[PDB]
RNA sequence: GCUCAACGGAUAAAAGGUACUCCGGGGAUAACAGGCUGAUACCGCCCAAGAGUUCAUAUCGACGGCGGUGUUUGGCACCUCGAUGUCGGCUCAUCACAUCCUGGGGCUGAAGUAGGUCCCAAGGGUAUGGCUGUUCGCCAUUUAAAGUGGUACGCGAGCUGG
RNA sequence: CCUCCUAAAGAGUAACGGAGGAGCACGAAGGUUGGCUAAUCCUGGUCGGACAUCAGGAGGUUAGUGCAAUGGCAUAAGCCA
RNA sequence: AGCCAGGAUGUUGGCUUAGAAGCAGCCAUCAUUUAAAGAAAGCGUAAUAGCUCACUGGUCGAGUCGGCCUGCGCGGAAGAU
């Protein structure tokens, strides 16, 4: 057969999920497109890995007229 | 005798009967309509 | 002109309409309105019957639940997949 | 002068008509050849051809074969069978 | 005998055929054929219906045939071992629950719709019931 | 500076044969038989397009459908590798019935004779040769008939060894 | 080695399971500033035609992404300078 | 449900066929005398003829017909010590 391969698994998702309390640095989603968009203190990777540009928790949310989900970094 | 798993009355004149636990077609009229369940 | 006879249901949900259809009823609604939506039950050979003449759905018909008799339409009739049977009919007041 | 005639579609064989038997093979040549019957002889019951194939493993293939050889002898048949009325005619043509 | 004419793909998995129908009522004719059982009706079974109803209708009124053998179903070689792959498509199923209506029919009285329907019924695998146009 | 691509890269540097073989192991894993399974096979049945002058169902039965058997080819690798000897023949058999003959019966497209088909029936019986290692098969001539299968494709601590 | 599915809505997850690709390319196809918005179709228009180039409308990303597939992309990550 | 009676007329509807007269089909499927009678459902014929049936009149004098829903059963159902 002409089948047999795949790829090794990239362990991609959301890695810190909502009221996660966070280090700065700290990856919040790994993800191929910008599945979700860096919001407040929150920085997107060169490969659209988001990660906290500051301490504090996690907030998904939805904003914007494209109806997108945006992660923002909210200071305890 | 037509031995079947379906009996079915063929004609007018074929009657379905039970004979000892056996479903059987018997007919008046045509000798060759006769059947039995088996 | 079809006179049928309900009574509220106490119990809702999803047992509760499979007991129901087990014991020959069948769960039914009138909605339409100021008045809120009001949940009855159904015997249901006796609705069958009704549904199989095509006058059932055209016409205004009356259910009768605690002796008050409210003035409805056929709406909308969910039917078993693959039985001769009725599984909930929506009701319209009119 | 010859008419065109609809050249007449090859009819397949009906397995009523057939005889399909399984044996062992000759020579053979191991404990699982002892032992299996991969051979298979075709028969026409109607006419009396017959046609044999041992040469897969498998008795399935060997009778797909063997179908397939059968088939074509039943083909030159025809064609043997209508080749000799047609002689027939001549003849007859001949004699004038 | 009915077939994609295009496929996304080839071969498919095998799945489950578990749950309710969803084409349940007459809406095309007036009369239909609905399946009570649940399996999966082969192209050639459908095909084979078909024609038995036709016939049983001698070309008057319309037939729909609802189901369509969408799914490839694939038969592994005869004497041949359980690795190397998955086996060649063979022949296209309509996997079947209970409650799908199989054919519908109209321009027919009522009598001879049934009797169609029911010679019909012979040639496919699942048991098979006549149902009517409802209103609503 | 490595298609060290057998890509965690054994060396810088490497095909094969062994039926002349050998050892260590494995029923972890094949060939036989058993087992599970039953696609295939075989045997039934349902529907009835038609063939059968007429007439579906005397006899056949397309397109399709549903079973049984374990019965062929298979699938699996559960049993055995600290051995379960393999086809055929012979000698002995024994069981099943899906019966070839003989017995009883229905229908017949059964005048009779002789058949066809189906039901019941396993009591008994059921070929000799030519060819081939053959089973099978073809042929010769019989016979009431020359059944189909199971039995480690019965039977090598019973024979043979083609 | 990469993409999808199998994979059971976190991650991961096998089979000689089902499908496809890579062993690069680019001194711009990189950086930034400024600007821009696609496919296709219809109508009219020299050569000019189903299909070049020019208009205008419909259309609304059905296009594009240097290449497989997936996820992205108008703030464009697409196209110019 | 039995039982007794009728079960006709134009007509053998034409065609195509070797012949076709309800019944090989192809096709129309009307009207008449009206209690009711199909340009015919089955048997039958070289084909007619003939024998039934549909529907209907009479007798008889109480329930009856066949679908649906379900419960439990029957056949379908053959193997080797
Ligand atoms: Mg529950
Ligand atoms: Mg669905
Ligand atoms: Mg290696
Ligand atoms: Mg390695
Ligand atoms: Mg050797
Ligand atoms: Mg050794
Ligand atoms: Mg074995
Ligand atoms: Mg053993
Ligand atoms: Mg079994
Ligand atoms: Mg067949
Ligand atoms: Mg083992
Ligand atoms: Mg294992
Ligand atoms: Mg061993
Ligand atoms: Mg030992
Ligand atoms: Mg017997
Ligand atoms: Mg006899
Ligand atoms: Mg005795
Ligand atoms: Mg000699
Ligand atoms: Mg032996
Ligand atoms: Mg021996
Ligand atoms: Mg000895
Ligand atoms: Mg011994
Ligand atoms: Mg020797
Ligand atoms: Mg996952
Ligand atoms: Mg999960
Ligand atoms: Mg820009
Ligand atoms: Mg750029
Ligand atoms: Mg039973
Ligand atoms: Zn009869």
């Amino acid at each position: 057969t002409r089948n047999g391969r795949d790829s090794e698994a990239k362990r991609l998702g959301v890695k810190r999920f909502g009221g996660e309390s966070v280090l700065a640095g700290s990856i919040i989603v790994r993800q191929r497109g910008t599945k979700f968009h860096a919001g407040a203190n929150v920085g997107c990777g060169r490969d659209h890995t988001l990660f906290a540009k500051a301490d504090g928790k996690v907030k998904f949310e939805v904003k914007g007229p494209k109806n997108r989900k945006f992660i923002s970094i909210e200071a305890e | 005798m037509k031995v079947r798993a379906s009996v079915k009355k063929l004609c007018r004149n074929c009657k379905i009967v039970k004979r000892d636990g056996v479903i059987r077609v018997i007919c008046s009229a045509e000798p060759k309509h006769k059947q039995r369940q088996g | 002109m079809f006179t049928i006879n309900a009574e509220v249901r106490k119990e809702q949900g999803k047992g509760a309409s499979r007991r129901l259809r087990a014991a020959n009823k069948f769960p039914a609604i009138i909605y339409g309105g100021k008045e809120a939506p009001l949940a009855i039950e159904l015997d249901h050979d006796k609705v069958m019957n009704m549904q199989a003449k095509a006058e059932f759905y055209s016409e205004v018909l009356t259910i009768v639940v605690d002796g008050k008799e409210i003035k409805v339409k056929a709406q909308d009739v969910q039917r078993h997949p693959y039985k001769p049977k009725l599984q909930h009919i929506d009701f319209v007041r009119a | 002068v010859y008419p065109e005639v609809d050249d007449d579609i090859d009819i397949e064989i009906n397995p009523a008509d057939l005889r399909i038997d399984v044996y062992r093979t000759s020579g053979a040549g191991g404990q699982h050849v002892n032992r299996t019957e991969s051979a298979v002889r075709i028969t026409h019951i109607p006419t009396g051809i017959v046609t044999q194939c041992q040469n897969d493993r498998s008795q399935h293939k060997n009778k797909d074969q063997a179908m397939k050889q059968m088939k074509a002898k039943l083909y030159e048949l025809e064609m043997q069978k209508k080749n000799a009325e047609k002689q027939a005619m001549e003849d007859n043509k001949s004699d004038i | 005998m009915l077939q994609p004419k295009r496929t996304k793909f080839r071969k498919m998995h095998k799945g489950r055929n578990r749950g309710l129908a969803q084409g349940t009522d007459v809406s095309f004719g007036s009369f239909g054929l609905k399946a009570v059982g649940r399996g999966r009706l082969t192209a050639r079974q459908i095909e084979a219906a078909r024609r038995a109803m036709t016939r049983a209708v001698k070309r008057q009124g319309k037939i729909w045939i609802r189901v369509f053998p969408d799914k490839p179903i694939t038969e592994k070689p005869l004497a041949v071992r359980m690795g190397k792959g998955k086996g060649n498509v063979e022949y296209w199923v309509a996997l079947i629950q209970p409650g799908k209506v199989l054919y519908e029919m109209d321009g027919v009285p009522e009598e001879l719709a049934r009797e169609a329907f029911k010679l019909a019924a012979a040639k496919l695998p699942i048991k098979t019931t006549f149902v009517t146009k409802t209103v609503m």
